[PDB]
DNA sequence: ATCGGATGTATATATCTGACACGTGCCTGGAGACTAGGGAGTAATCCCCTTGGCGGTTAAAACGCGGGGGAGAATCCGTACGTGCGTTTAAGCGGTGCTAGAGCTGTCTACGACCAATTGAGCGGCCTCGGCACCGGGATTCTCGA
DNA sequence: TCGAGAATCCCGGTGCCGAGGCCGCTCAATTGGTCGTAGACAGCTCTAGCACCGCTTAAACGCACGTACGGATTCTCCCCCGCGTTTTAACCGCCAAGGGGATTACTCCCTAGTCTCCAGGCACGTGTCAGATATATACATCCGAT
């Protein structure tokens, strides 16, 4: 604990349940046990992407505050355009 | 005891019909921050933007569940796999 | 003289006037025709009425009279039209729709 | 072993007296001039069924490009019709027996020499039948062979229209004024769904060369086929169709009934339209690519229209998000009962494919279905 | 500062469609965020076509080609019948 | 008795009298369904139906349909 | 004994078969594909036909709006650029 | 007997031939009889600039490249070697396009 | 009053006026800035550059001094970044990289 | 009339880098497409981005933060150096 | 496994050849030099919304234990797709001619930009009540092991 | 099939908070003028897309052998579902401070605009050599036989 307190791994607070519910609503029976470390790291993945582009934007708003105008744009970028929070 | 797949088969009309976001809001929002960290600036991320993360991360891994669960179904199986994953983000492009 | 909307003229709900200024605006183009921002506003209110109707639809087969995030969905889904026009967009609190595969059900 | 005519096609039944039994009986020689097919661009002869006097000359060699024009299909055609509706019995089972096989071989084998035998030989056994026996088989007459206008209208096309189909093709714009036929098959098919019969009367909005004129004129029997047109090439091609539709149908002793078309001018604004609105039974418009603005004009003139007159048309004459607030009280497109029906296949000669076509009956009410939101929809919602 | 939306035209149109159904806000946001996405795309396209052409207007003609590119199938006539009615009744008065 | 069609698809049922005049018909859908007056425009065998006229004069049948048109925005 | 038509204009057949069988073969050959099941012929034959009318038709759309009777290779290329199918070397 | 090489030889040398390769495996005529076709829908005569054929043509056989691509990936998925019109399916399904 | 090109001046192949104008008569927006075509013209020279080391050295493996659509192909291809880049482009008469999947060779 | 292209910058770019290689018209096509696109992405990016702002300019920080959303990683990196170097020597001179 | 036979194809060299690279006229777009407006930078202030914490509750996660149901491996069938060969089809090349549709140039007239005065549409704030969420209990419908 | 048993649906009552409607108050849309110029129409040019024909021969197509791989069956087995108990952390609710996101006001440097000058690049033309194509041969690879 330095002058931040820098976050722990964190990505294992996506729980197996979480990751199974996530399968549920796609219509999944049966799930294998390397589908969530699988689904972890695509979800990583995912959100690295869309947050680079939210920040990218908000660095660029001169802004220190992730707006949700700014994960709107980046999403748009992306072609996953998302209804709900402007536009 | 219900049998194997009976369970399942119920879960998977209870959260086809429902809306609820199926991650744990503060695990995300933790998550989140981490993967922003990577920049040196200590970011605020107005909660309408943590939410419209969460929205957009459950709606993509839904529909790449779908996706993998059609893969499996393709290859004579109902559990799906991290090969299965890996062909729906392979045929998406994404890989 | 007395001011008549434009909207009004050509029989619209939507603002036939903002759609012209954030044509001129938007800077789609050095100049804007006079009929292209009544075209405009028109192509949107009638896709408005659609989601909308068939939304409604929803929510009067769901016993409910407020249309909600998860009517849309259910009416942008279900329609093969509608969802190949947002068929890259996320509707937030949408949810998907019941479609359990033939192959997972019990025998 | 195929034959040039299907002779289990299906059978239309005469509902007025098609061929002039009275013009062959008062008159037996030939004097008209129809377009000889030698001239269009080893020759055989093909000698007219009713007047001795006309013989009709065919470039009859299987080695030019066939893909324009069949001389020999034609012929083929031709002898086989007269073995099948021109011939009494016993002339018409000899007719069959003797010469179908051997032109049938000749064709498929590309037979010049057995093909222009068969022709000798079909002049020939003609010739010897009494004319008196013909014209009183055209007399005793109460069906023909759906393909038999089809044919005989298609060869008035390749005297008129073939050696100026390319100026056919003189339309400037994109989305008006463009030239597109619907063929004969498909127009039997509507003239029978539309119920087209002897005293109705027959408008075409956009006649072109005035094929559907001529085509209800001949195969329904109108008191009048009525065509406008506003370009001047298609113009033209109409009058010079008319004009061997007329030769031809003397030569066969087939009556056309009262054909008029207003030419080089447009249906929008015309006193004739206008009055002719009103008697008409039927009203075929291709509004496959008129605009908007066309079909409002199409609209204010139809607003004239009588009930029972049915609309045929290749798009909907209603604009499909059309309603009733003010200005639609007065309007005929309340009273139109449109039904949509699948275009079939070789069904238009701008494409293979087909599509969709919208017959508008003009009621008595106005029409139920626009009520009720269902209809109104392109084509429940629930989880 | 005012912040403008399609809030009241969308809550006429359903009140058109539907007189005796409401919509919540999130709905309602959502909306917006269509007619907004929907113009975006529209206005797009028809800058797009006119720069192809070297146009420097939009025209009804521009949007009705956009909304034709656009929209699939059905879609795209009746929006291109709602906005031809819409201008030929507006160019009448 | 007759019935009436409006454009939502909603079938109206009305008891009047031949001798009845189209203005009374009119405020009857008004205090049965509070659409004004001069907002609303009947029709019957594509015929529109005049104020100064009665049911009578157009020779109405028993059990018979009528339409009703709103006027929502007009030109 | 066969009939025939053609009116104003040459009304071309259904023309996918000239797709021709060894064509897709070679088609699939070169995406890598050891192996061709017998139906994927008329799949594939379907599937050349729906991208080509999506694409034909927004370049004819092209072409309606620039007033034009000659598709001409921009609005080939601006047709493959909306579906995201960009491609290069035709301007 | 004549030299014969066993199946999937061969297969194997067209895909390496094919894949160094880069002119068009659909004949030229054909497609552009094809295109014509489906242009033939419109009632107008359309005249399909010569460069506009060519551009269609590579446009569609990289469409079928990529597609045989995924389907030979969905094939190989489902522990076969022989693509099947169910891989041609969900290769589009997954795309997006059905 | 020596002409002398602001390309030059940035040290720049490529045309800053050139770029200035199609931002300008590009309606991207009211006004564009001066140091604007200069960065954008310095990016895209900098990307055509790596196009064209990339398709060269292919061109040098196949013993050939001209880069072709094949060359282009290869390069843009055998580059993760310059391929997602170009993920969604076809380039023409550029083929497909040579690739078989191992399951497919003879065991 | 004069149909301008990028096809002389690209050679230049050309010799610069491969001073003994050549390049076909149809591999100069599919560069000045290339260049095009890229121009296209990068300028409607900057315009998106000062819409967003409210800003009726495209200054050097939009088109930088558009390369850094448009190229991938190490492509973005190069590209952000390399135009702040182009942009610091104009402004010297 | 290893040795020959047949095959494809890779390498090599020779001879074209038309597309690439370079030279030149010039003209149209880029560059230099004011001018003036306004968009953007910078400074000050408000207070909205963010961070952090904290404590209590309670749903959800994690751990553990059957067990049976689906994944994977092995075997066998047979048929359907690969490979050659001989025939047939028509694509591709290679000439010619038509003419009409794309492109460019020249009016000039309708149409949209711009600007100033006006005011009603539309948005920010605040009731306020009823449609929807929660909770208790009873009826309904499916599931499973006999 | 029947019984027992767990989700799930529904009925009613209660509660609440946010959608709907109302009230000001801006200020952006409307009206009314001119005025620059975009582009619709007309006329001319010209070149390229359509159409035709003939010949060569590369490629498509039909057929036959056969073999290997897709599909079905059967078996094991292990891993993932379902359920129960403990644990853990999300969640809600509430407090607090203050970071910085809006917002306004001032100045003033940057860029649109325009005018003139001029040279960089695009059309055209011509040289000439990289690449394609020809054959001919060496070498690598597949496959059958031992
Ligand atoms: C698609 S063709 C139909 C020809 C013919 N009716 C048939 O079906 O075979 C349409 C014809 O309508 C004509 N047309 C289009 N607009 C017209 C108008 N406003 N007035 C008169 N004729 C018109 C054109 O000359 C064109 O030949």
């Amino acid at each position: 604990k330095r002058h931040r307190k820098v976050l722990r791994d964190n990505i294992q607070g996506i729980t197996k349940p979480a990751i199974r519910r996530l399968a549920r609503r796609g219509g999944v029976k049966r799930i294998s046990g390397l589908i969530y470390e699988e689904t972890r790291g695509v979800l990583k993945v995912f959100l690295e992407n869309v947050i680079r582009d939210a920040v990218t934007y908000t660095e660029h708003a001169k802004r220190k505050t992730v707006t949700a105008m700014d994960v709107v744009y980046a999403l748009k970028r992306q072609g996953r355009t998302l209804y709900g929070f402007g536009g | 005891r219900y049998r194997p797949g009976t369970v399942a088969l119920r879960e998977i009309r209870r959260y086809q019909k429902s809306t609820e976001l199926l991650i744990r809001k503060l695990p995300f929002q933790r998550l989140v921050r981490e993967i922003a960290q990577d920049f040196m600036t200590d970011l605020r991320f107005q909660s309408s933007a943590v939410m419209a993360l969460q929205e957009a991360s459950e709606a993509y891994l839904v529909a790449l569940f779908e996706d993998t669960n059609l893969c499996a179904i393709h290859a004579k199986r109902v559990t799906i796999m991290p090969k299965d994953i890996q062909l729906a983000r392979r045929i998406r492009g994404e890989r | 003289a007395k001011a008549k909307t434009r909207s009004s003229r050509a029989g619209l709900q939507f603002p036939v006037g903002r759609v012209h200024r954030l044509l001129r605006k938007g800077n789609y183009a050095e100049r804007v025709g006079a009929g292209a921002p009544v075209y405009l506003a028109a192509v949107l209110e009638y896709l408005t009425a659609e989601i909308l109707e068939l939304a409604g639809n929803a929510a009067r087969d769901n016993k409910k009279t407020r249309i909600i995030p998860r009517h849309l969905q259910l009416a942008v889904r279900n329609d093969e039209e509608l969802n190949k026009l947002l068929g890259r967009v996320t509707i937030a609190q949408g949810g998907v729709l019941p479609n359990i595969q033939s192959v997972l059900l019990p025998k | 072993s195929s034959t040039f005519v299907d002779w289990n096609g299906p059978c239309l039944r005469l509902q007025y007296p098609l061929f002039d039994i009275e013009y062959l009986r008062s008159h037996e020689i030939y004097s008209g001039t129809p377009i000889q097919s030698i001239s269009l661009r080893t020759t055989a002869k093909l000698q007219s069924i009713l007047f001795s006097n006309y013989m009709e000359e065919y470039k009859v060699d299987f080695k030019r490009s066939t893909a324009i024009y069949n001389p020999m299909s034609e012929i083929g055609k031709l002898i086989e019709y007269s073995c099948l509706v021109f011939l009494p019995s016993p002339y018409a089972e000899q007719l069959k027996e003797t010469i179908l096989p051997d032109l049938n071989a000749s064709f498929d084998n590309s037979d010049t020499k057995g093909f222009v035998n068969a022709i000798n030989l079909y002049n020939k056994m003609i010739r010897e039948i009494p004319r008196q026996r013909i014209i009183d088989h055209l007399e005793t007459i109460d069906k023909i062979p759906r393909s038999f206008i089809h044919d005989f209208l298609h060869i008035v096309y390749t005297r008129s229209i073939h050696p100026q189909a390319n100026k056919l093709k003189h339309y400037k714009a994109f989305s008006n004024y463009v030239y597109g036929e619907l063929l004969p098959n498909f127009l039997s098919d509507v003239y029978q769904q539309c119920q087209l019969k002897k005293g109705d009367t027959f408008m075409d909005l956009g006649s072109g060369v005035g094929n559907c004129v001529v085509q209800a004129a001949l195969e329904c029997g109108c008191a009048l086929s009525f065509g406008c047109e506003i370009m001047d090439d298609a113009s033209d091609l109409t009058i010079l169709q008319y004009e061997e539709l007329k030769k031809r149908c003397k030569l066969y002793g087939m009556r056309l009934n009262n054909v008029e078309f207003s030419l080089k001018k447009s249906f929008v604004d015309n006193n004739r339209v206008a009055e002719l609105i009103p008697q008409c039974d039927v009203i075929l418009v291709n509004n496959f690519l008129f605009d908007e603005d066309l079909n409002k004009k199409v609209e204010k003139i139809l607003q004239t229209a009588k009930v029972g007159c049915k609309i045929i048309s290749l798009k909907s004459l209603r604009s499909l998000t059309y309603q009733i607030n003010f200005y639609n009280v007065e309007n005929i497109f309340n009273r139109l009962k449109v039904q949509r029906y699948d275009l079939k296949e070789d069904s238009v000669s701008w494409t293979h494919s087909g599509g969709e076509y919208y017959i508008s009956t003009v009621m008595e009410d106005v029409d139920e279905s626009l009520f009720s939101p269902a209809a109104r929809g392109r084509r429940p919602v629930k989880y | 500062t005012r912040k403008e939306s399609y809030a009241i035209y969308v809550y006429k149109v359903l009140k058109q469609v539907h007189p005796d159904t409401g919509i919540s806000s999130k709905a309602m946001s959502i909306m917006n965020s269509f007619v907004n996405d929907v113009f975006e795309r529209i206005a797009g396209e028809a800058s797009r076509l006119a720069h192809y052409n070297k146009r420097s207007t939009i025209t009804s003609r521009e949007i009705q080609t956009a909304v034709r590119l656009l929209l699939p199938g059905e879609l795209a006539k009746h929006a291109v019948s709602e906005g031809t009615k819409a201008v030929t009744c507006y160019t009448s008065a | 008795q007759i019935f009436v069609k409006t454009l939502t698809g909603k079938t109206i049922t009305l008891e009047v009298e031949p001798s009845d005049t189209i203005e009374n018909v009119k405020a009857k859908i008004q205090d049965k369904e509070g659409i004004p007056p001069d907002q609303q425009r009947l029709i019957f065998a594509g015929k529109q139906l005049e104020d100064g006229r009665t049911l009578s004069d157009y020779n109405i049948q028993k059990e018979s349909t009528l339409h009703l048109v709103l006027r929502l925005r007009g030109c």
